[PDB]
RNA sequence: UGCGAAAGCAGUUGAAGACAAGUGCUUGUCGUUCGUUAUAAAUGGCCUCGUCAAACGGUGGAGAGAGUCGCUAGGUGAUCGUCAGAUCUGCCUAGUCUCUAUACAGCGUGUUUAAUUGACAUGGGUUGAUGCGUA
């Protein structure tokens, strides 16, 4: 003996622009809310420990939003001038930001009133500030003076290192992980200058082209470092120190860039790519940098931000604009003697000589009209083909099934013009579809068969067949037109 | 099977059996055992009987018996289908019994078509024994002579139900054409699925074909992708050819048609499926179902073998090489190369070697005498068989007779080394040979419609011991 | 596969020695280091002139020179490039003999001379292999001793081989070890063939053999993958390492012509399973694995070109099928001159489809058995044919038929005896001589419907057979391999509607639209508008005919008028066409009160 | 299971004012699809014809892949794209001609067109048993 | 039935004996033969072992649903009418635009390329069957 297969739900052959494993998990960032803010957010980070509140700034203020709340929970407004930055230390604990009049400010975060380190950077505006990844006491500064100083918290009445050596604004400031003494700045003179700290320094180990002005620089791995700049974004390579790949899919110019690794995605890894056109694009870097994903905004995209790997909740996908409109988008993620009288449940026979299962596992519950297939109502199977709110699919199998038993004319036979309509309706539908036309040409030619008398002496029948005439004659044109354009195709060939 | 209980006229059922029940009975002391005898009526060429034993406690199968199970072309000996309520194509009426079984008779005696020849295949990591049987394969392995697997191949009404009265006359899907890539992890099989009758769409065969995958140590082959129509529309798939190694890895097969079309498909990690990687165009409305296909073991060169003319296509542009063709006498049956630099030819009259080297025929043996219309095209692929070291086989069926024909036969097997320069063996067997195909290693196999697997190849204490066992 | 034209390096300059040009190959001497796939540069030795090292690309030079005394000759040279204590040099060492009474064992470095040094070796040095990683000079001595040398020529360790007059000892590496195999002769024509491994003693000896029946004086030798080939004779013989066993025998019928001692033979190898051949100034790319003449090249301005060394490719692994020789070519005239010549070479991809057809290697129904079952001389034949007087029909038939017991005045199965081609290819030369004009004889008709009809007779037959209705029928409806050039050609110049069905069903059937789109487009414009009007005024494949002859007229040479006239045309079709369909399916498929009268 | 279903001839792998080109060439490049939609929405042939007729060559291409699968998916859509498809043939016929494969990167055509051409006698022969009956009725 | 392509191209379905029924005659039948390649219909349908909830991983999707008198292109109705148009601020189909748990179908998560857990005493008895919910 056998256990009886389960009916086989159809499957017309695929067609393009099918669902891709990467776009299911992606389509699972649905619910949205959309914040207004008074001005353009210019910049956004993620703090790398739980609970992993991410900053946002705008004007003159940073704003905390909690990762399960999705709501303000600190606010830093003592900035005077607009605020340039909201990096994280490695630790999470501290929150490092920039003035237009240039000082940097270190507040403890999650403490909005007090005030750790305050540094007089540059008289010009100071646009990055970032922590080192690998060390936690040196604060790199980025200012318009074109000067990229490297601060130390400890000491903060002189720098550490002052880089120098570019032509304009420097605006992008990137640390490469595994090598804490190396640092990668780049300027909108179209150069990424690379330094290290570990020498002298103050001129570049070597500059990479990349000849529009630079928007961001964010290091993938060790040994790639992709640079979003002008209409392209171009990974570049230290050891061979060039370009690997391009990609020029966006049309206006990319402004931020993140990289995450290590999800729970099908994708491995994860580059989202601000456009300023709206857009913000997933790109796979195992697959050489190949879209998988997009989303369109209202207006231009200023800063992107994914949750970091280790998120340990809801995942949170953040987008800045422009006109201060801020997107987020979540993947959310009896008495005692009566125990005592049955206490042997839970054991799983770890201790026992010999384990013995016989339970056989449990089937998901079958439909209602493979149940009448299975007790053979042919009928009935039939009327439950047709019934309000039944998937197109699953439909169109039950008419399958029971023209491969060879019950066609079976299951039409006690039926009259009140019970006949559902079983028309439905083929005056399914007539447009390619997948269902063979087969309601099929069923279609047997009810004629079968009821041509009773046809004539019911006038609601008569127009279904005028309506169906119309629309299967409508069908011939397109296919007609179908074979006009393959012939038209043969030509150029 | 039904248990009718006729204190109150109940009944327990235990349906789905493999065939249907020529015979039940209750065996044991106290019917701890019942006895069944099954037919598997799908299989319309032979009686393919399986017993079983199953346990009265449980109703398990307690011992499954079954011989090979090939499908032969057509009917054998006296081989005569049960008998139903209506004559349909798997049972025999009341009255159509008698006269079924003097037509039977009489095309056995009269008629010159003879063929019984029936595909099988071997696989190339375990050595077991593929058997397309209808809308199934049965997995046999022959080292130990049983039965390892029977795993259905296709949809239709196979296990779902019982067919009885009208829905008897139902075809389910055939596989015609089941073949193992060289590395041994692919399945490739090709499937007509038959439309039911009186209906609109009662004349469009479906062609459909599979590739399926397993691990060694797994038993049940897994459907990795399905192909609905190769070819195009209602274009039969008559030859599937799996890869040398040396193409992708054994990962690609070449499929062709009877319009002169060669797909060549392939396995792509990325997709991580099966893809149409390659594509000549059967466009010309010749209609032949006389094709050939050999490989070299490079893979860089083809031969396509289409009614009486070869063509030799080069892989790399998948278009005749830039001599190319080559006519024959007449319609091709099967084209193999035994090493690199032969190629054997074989027409519906002649059999003939050939170097690609030189572009010579060296050596043609008259065939028609034997083969001249008992074996319908196609049919002398699976007769004849090439080693890929040693040499080929031609295996040459001849009826007795003694002062009208006789249904008895008599089979000869006739080893030719390369280019067919001499006969390295003959043999003789008293029975029709259906198959007779090349085992891995130096043997082969072949198959007999009696379904007999041949092969052709090169002191107190001792009376104390006994007295305790005895106790 | 394809051999480029010769370009000079160098020429060689006029002494005595090298005037014998048979043996002027044994006193040019080729670097091995310098001379493969990658390098640009070649370092040569020759004897009495210099050591001179060459670039070839972009163009021939002369980059460096040793002076050597017209009196020495070299008998070993080998050059390689590494670093010595670090700095970039270049070691040379070449091994010289004066007058057989001293042996010079030379080694020069050069700064990329920072040193030159030179010994007394005890006999003639035979090979020389630099080890630039460990910074030492192998010789092989003709006395069989192998001497392990710094760069400053001290003796470090030296091995015999127990055995004299060492006649080939050649350099090769495995898995990132260095090997060398010697080949010794003995008497009786046996051979020592001894495998020595380079690693306490620096040489371990793997295997040693005696070979019977290997002569070295006929006898041309290379080696490449382990496999060690053999010219002598015309037969290249096979043997593979480690135990330099004989695989296979080829026979080359080409060579076995040549008289013993005019002929000059050079044998070298370029790639896997693949060696050069030269006789003369004629040059040959052999494929041995399949026995295949890839490539033949005449140097029609040179009397004699001989090998001295080849780059060769390792096609298993490299993508690169292009490789160059150096030879020496020797010019015609009653002072000839020898010059150095480069030959590039495109060895090809090591395939079958390369070797197709090309072997160097130059039938009767047989029945399959010799002996109660059921049952399911061409040559006398041409003689009686070809004595028989021209124009006598009736006697051609009556032989032909009589003899081979032809019943049918067409082919069948039960002629399949006749299937000889060549017969058939006589035959058909008689026919043709014996009978022109009107007046052809019925064996004719048999041979066009013979599946096996010559193709060397298929070109212009419909033109020969013009001239009657029934014979041109016949052509059509049976004739194989007809060119579809000449279908075409008439399909488009008859006017008889019959025949234009017929071709168009022809033509079809044996061409794939690709083929036949391409020949359309040669063809006038003229004419298929001519048959576009015919349409105009089994139509199946007709029509399908059409459509193949506008996609070859293209979008642009089609005229809008008579566009207009097929666009009327074929609207009419298409409405019948639609309307025969509709036909065609169609063949295929109480009162409360009524009145009524009693039947009494 | 979950294996893919697939068919054989997937070929995947082997002058005016109010034109809308410029809109046309940035929304393909950029695949925005919002975009494109508005300029697929305009109806008017003239309007047709001017956009391709100045859209790039190179464009033109992935233009006739995008609407392949917007037709593919939405059968209902089949007449309206039609007239863009058919007008994308007839102006860059040259530039086609001169790719050197069309069969995979026209895939998606060949599938769509050659479903529906499958479909025509099928379609034909219901088409004239209904008008049997049609007309039967509609005499009696 | 033969040949062939799948399409089709040709060709068949004869004679005797016996029985049953109705009235020697008529029809129907054959666990009878010879010869030729040669409707159905005895009220008659497939077992049990464990269910339910909630996840997760691939495979498909005509997406499952609700809005927008916001656009584009059609089709078309009621009454009146000076045939130009009016009122229903008309209706329907399709595309588009906005949104939601991809909301929909399916295979698996006893090891697989990938991917799971949790609840229950899987019992007996009593009431309601005019059951419960909705119009």
């Amino acid at each position: 003996s056998t256990a009886r297969p389960r009916i086989i739900t159809s499957k017309a052959p695929l067609l393009p622009q099918q669902t891709t494993p990467e776009q299911r998990y992606w389509r699972q960032y649905t619910s949205a809310q959309l914040v207004k803010e008074h001005n353009s957010v210019t910049h956004i980070s993620f703090n790398p420990q739980h609970p992993h509140d991410f900053a946002v700034t705008s004007s003159t203020r940073v704003q905390i939003f909690s990762s399960r709340t999705r709501q303000v929970i600190k606010t830093f407004s003592r900035f005077k001038d607009v605020v340039y930055s909201a990096s994280f230390r490695s630790d999470g604990k501290l929150l490092c930001a920039g003035d237009a009049t240039g000082l940097v400010s270190v507040y403890d975060s999650y403490n909005p009133r007090t005030i750790l380190l305050s540094i007089n950077a540059s008289t010009h505006p100071t646009h990055v500030t970032k922590f080192h990844t690998q060390d936690n006491k040196i604060l790199a500064t980025a200012s318009d003076d074109r000067v990229t100083r490297l601060w130390d918290i400890s000491n903060a009445y002189e720098p550490q290192l002052e880089l120098t050596g570019a032509t304009d604004y420097v605006r992008t400031l990137s640390f490469i992980p595994a090598a804490p003494h190396l640092v990668a700045t780049g300027s909108y003179d179209g150069l990424i200058r690379l330094y290290d700290t570990r020498s002298s320094g103050s001129t570049p180990i070597y500059s990479l082209n990349h000849d529009q002005p630079v928007e961001n620089v964010i290091a993938v791995s060790p040994t790639q470092i992709v640079s979003c700049g002008g209409n392209n974004f171009k990974v570049w390579d230290l050891t061979s120190n060039k370009k690997l790949y391009e990609r020029g899919n966006f049309n206006k110019a990319v402004t931020c860039l993140d990289y995450v690794e290590n999800f729970d995605s099908p994708m491995q890894s994860a580059l989202i790519a601000s456009s300023l056109d709206g857009h913000v694009k997933v790109f796979d870097p195992l697959d050489n940098f190949q879209v998988k994903f997009g989303w369109k905004f209202s207006g231009p995209v200023l800063s992107c931000a994914v949750s970091p790997s280790t998120a340990q909740g809801n995942r949170h996908l953040v987008a800045g604009l422009s006109s201060g409109l801020l997107a987020i988008r979540t993947k959310k993620k009896k008495s005692n003697n009566f125990q005592r009288m049955m206490r042997g449940s839970e054991y799983q026979g770890d201790q026992e000589h010999i384990i013995h299962n016989d339970k056989v596992r449990s089937q998901r519950r079958m439909r209602a009209f493979e149940r009448n297939i299975n007790q053979f109502k042919w009928s009935e199977a039939l009327d439950n083909a047709f019934v309000p709110g039944m998937a197109k699919e699953l439909t169109l199998t039950v008419l399958q099934e029971l023209r491969k038993r060879g019950k066609v004319r079976v299951a039409l036979y006690g039926r009259d013009e009140s019970t006949l309509e559902p079983l028309l309706n439905w083929c005056l539908k399914g007539i447009e579809d390619v997948r269902s036309a063979s087969i309601v040409a099929d069923w279609v030619a047997v009810v004629l068969e079968l009821y041509g008398n009773t046809l004539e002496s019911s006038p609601v029948l008569q127009e279904l067949m005028i309506d169906l005439k119309t629309k299967v004659r409508h069908e011939i044109h397109k296919s007609k037109e179908a074979q006009r354009i393959e012939g038209m195709l043969q030509l150029l060939t | 099977m039904s248990l009718w209980q006729l204190e109150t006229n109940s009944q327990q059922f235990l349906p789905r059996l493999n065939g249907i029940i020529i015979d039940c009975q209750v065996l044991g002391p106290q019917g701890n055992y019942y006895s069944l005898i099954l037919q598997m009526t799908e299989n319309n060429s032979n009686s393919d009987y399986q017993f079983l034993l199953l346990n009265a406690s449980d109703l398990t199968s307690k011992l499954s018996i079954n011989g090979p199970l090939p499908v032969f072309n057509s009917t054998i000996k006296h081989i005569q289908q049960p008998i139903s309520a209506m004559n349909t194509k798997n049972s025999n009426s009341i009255t159509s019994l008698n006269h079924s079984k003097k037509k039977q008779s009489r095309k056995l005696i009269k008629s010159r078509r003879q063929d019984f020849t029936t595909n099988v295949e071997i696989n190339p990591i375990n050595k077991n024994l593929y058997f397309p049987h209808i809308s199934a394969v049965q997995i046999f392995d022959f080292y130990k002579n049983e039965q390892v697997n029977y795993q259905y191949l296709t949809s239709g009404v196979n296990n779902s139900m019982g067919k009885v009265r009208f829905e008897l006359n139902l075809q389910d899907p055939i596989i015609t054409d089941l073949k193992f890539t060289k590395d041994g992890q692919w399945m490739i099989t090709y499937e007509i699925e038959y439309p039911p009758n009186d209906l609109l769409s009662s004349k469009d065969l479906t062609h459909i074909l599979k590739f399926w995958t397993k691990n060694d140590n797994e038993t049940n082959w897994n459907l990795k992708t399905k192909v609905i129509n190769p070819h195009g529309i209602s274009v039969p798939i008559t030859k599937i050819l799996p890869s040398p190694r040396s193409v992708n890895n054994s990962q690609g097969c070449l499929t062709a048609d009877n319009n002169g079309g060669l797909k060549f498909w392939s396995f792509d990690s990325h997709e991580s499926n099966w893809c149409l990687k390659k594509i000549s165009l059967p466009n010309f409305n010749h209609f032949s179902n006389s094709v050939s296909l050999a490989w070299s073991q490079d893979g860089s060169l083809i031969f396509h073998g289409f009614d009486d003319k070869l063509q030799i296509l080069d892989f790399d542009t998948f278009k005749k090489f830039e001599v190319s063709e080559f006519t024959l006498d007449s319609e091709i049956q099967t084209v193999k190369l035994i090493n690199d630099t032969n190629l054997i030819v074989a027409t519906r009259t002649t059999l003939n070697a050939i170097n690609l080297l030189r572009g010579q025929v060296i050596n043609s043996f008259d065939l028609y005498p034997f083969v001249n219309g008992v074996y319908k095209n196609g049919h002398m692929d699976r007769l004849i068989t090439c080693d890929e070291r040693t040499g080929n086989i031609a295996l040459v069926i001849n009826q007795q007779l003694t002062d009208v024909p006789t249904i008895n036969y008599k089979s000869r097997i006739i080893i030719f080394d390369s280019d067919l320069s001499t006969k390295l063996g003959n043999f003789t067997h008293h029975e029709y040979i259906s198959w007779i195909g090349w085992n891995y290693d130096t043997d082969f196999i072949f198959l007999d419609i009696e379904s007999t697997l041949g092969v052709v190849g090169t002191s107190n204490s001792d009376i104390f011991a006994e007295q305790l066992h005895k106790l | 596969p394809s051999l480029s034209q010769p370009f000079r390096l160098a020429t060689l300059p006029k002494i005595a020695s090298l005037s014998n040009f048979s043996l002027q190959a044994d006193y040019v001497q080729v670097a091995d280091g310098t001379f493969n796939e990658s390098t640009n540069n070649i370092t040569l030795g020759i004897s009495g002139s210099s050591i001179s090292q060459y670039i070839i690309n972009p163009t021939p030079k002369l980059t460096f020179d040793y002076p050597i005394p017209s009196t020495n000759i070299i008998t070993a040279c080998n050059a390689e490039k590494g670093q010595a204590n670090k700095r970039n040099v270049e070691i040379w060492a070449f091994g010289l003999m004066v007058n057989k009474g001293n042996y010079t064992l030379n080694v020069i470095t050069k700064a990329l001379f920072l040193s030159q040094y030179k010994i007394k070796a005890k006999a003639k040095v035979m090979s020389i292999k630099i080890d630039t990683k460990n910074s030492l000079v192998i010789a092989i001595l003709q006395n069989g001793l192998i001497e392990i040398f710094d760069f400053k020529l001290t003796l470090l360790h030296s091995f015999d081989i127990s055995y004299d007059n060492l006649k080939y000892a050649k350099w090769f590496t495995e898995n990132g070890t260095e090997y060398v195999f010697v080949l010794c002769p003995l008497q009786d024509d046996k051979v020592c063939y001894k495998l020595l491994e380079l690693t306490s003693s620096p040489i371990k000896e793997l295997s040693s053999t005696i070979i019977e029946g290997f002569s070295f004086e006929n006898s041309k030798l290379c080696y490449q993958f382990g496999k060690l080939y053999k010219l002598n004779q015309g037969k290249i013989y096979i043997y593979s390492l480690p135990h330099c066993q004989l695989q296979q025998v080829i026979e080359f019928p080409m060579v076995d012509k040549l008289s013993p001692g005019d002929d000059l033979i050079s044998f070298q190898p370029v790639s896997v399973n693949r060696v050069l051949l030269t006789v003369n100034n004629v040059i040959y790319l052999l494929d041995l694995l399949h026995c295949s003449t890839l490539s033949q090249r005449e140097l029609t301005h040179v009397k004699t070109f001989q090998l001295l060394k080849s780059a060769v490719i390792n096609s298993e692994k490299s993508h690169n099928s292009k490789t160059i020789a150096i030879g020496i070519s020797t010019k015609n005239g009653p002072n000839p001159t020898s010059s150095l010549e480069i030959i590039n070479i495109d060895v090809g991809t090591n395939t079958l489809k390369d070797s197709l057809g090309k072997s160097f290697q130059v039938v009767i129904l047989k029945p399959l058995f010799d002996d109660r079952v059921k049952c399911n001389h061409c040559n006398e034949v041409i003689e009686k044919l070809s004595a028989l007087q021209d124009n006598d029909i009736t006697s051609f038939d009556d032989i032909f038929f009589k003899e081979l017991k032809i019943k049918e005045e067409h082919y069948t199965e039960k002629d399949r005896y006749i299937s000889d081609p060549g017969f058939l290819n006589k035959v058909l030369d008689l026919i043709f001589g014996k009978f022109s004009g009107n007046d052809y004889p019925k064996t004719l008709t048999f041979l066009l419907t013979h599946p096996l009809f010559p193709l060397s007779r298929t070109r212009n037959l419909l033109s020969l057979l013009r001239d009657q209705p029934r014979l041109f029928k016949q052509a059509i409806v049976t004739c194989p391999n007809l060119p579809l050039n000449e279908l075409l050609e008439e399909l488009f110049s008859i006017r008889n509607r019959e025949l234009l069905l017929d071709i168009s069903f022809r033509i079809l059937q044996d061409f794939t639209r690709d083929s036949i789109k391409q020949e359309m487009k040669k063809l006038s414009k003229l004419d298929v508008q001519n048959f576009i009007e015919f349409i105009t005024s089994q139509s199946t494949q007709l029509f399908q005919l059409l459509s193949l002859v506008l996609d070859s007229i293209g979008l642009f040479s089609l005229e809008g008028a008579l566009l207009e006239n097929l666009t009327l045309y074929i609207d009419k079709q298409v409405e019948i066409a639609e309307r025969n369909t509709e036909l065609w399916n169609l063949i295929d498929t109480l009162p409360t009160y009524t009145m009524e009268y009693l039947d009494i | 299971g979950n294996a893919r279903v697939t068919s054989g001839d997937n070929f995947k792998h082997v002058t005016t004012t109010g034109t809308v080109t410029v809109i046309l060439s940035q929304a393909l490049q950029s695949n925005d699809h919002s975009l494109l939609e508005t300029v697929l929405n305009n109806r008017d042939e003239r309007v047709i014809r001017d956009t391709i007729f100045r859209l790039k060559p190179a464009l033109a291409v992935i233009l006739l892949e995008r609407l392949a699968e917007r037709i593919a998916r939405q059968t209902h859509r089949q007449g309206p794209l039609n007239v863009w498809v058919k007008w994308c043939l007839i102006i860059h016929g040259g530039y086609l001609v001169s790719i050197p494969n069309l069969m995979s990167t026209l895939s998606s055509l060949h599938s769509t067109l050659k479903r529906r051409s499958d479909l025509l006698p099928r379609l034909l022969a219901l088409d004239a048993r209904l008008d049997c009956t049609i007309n039967k009725f509609k005499t009696l």
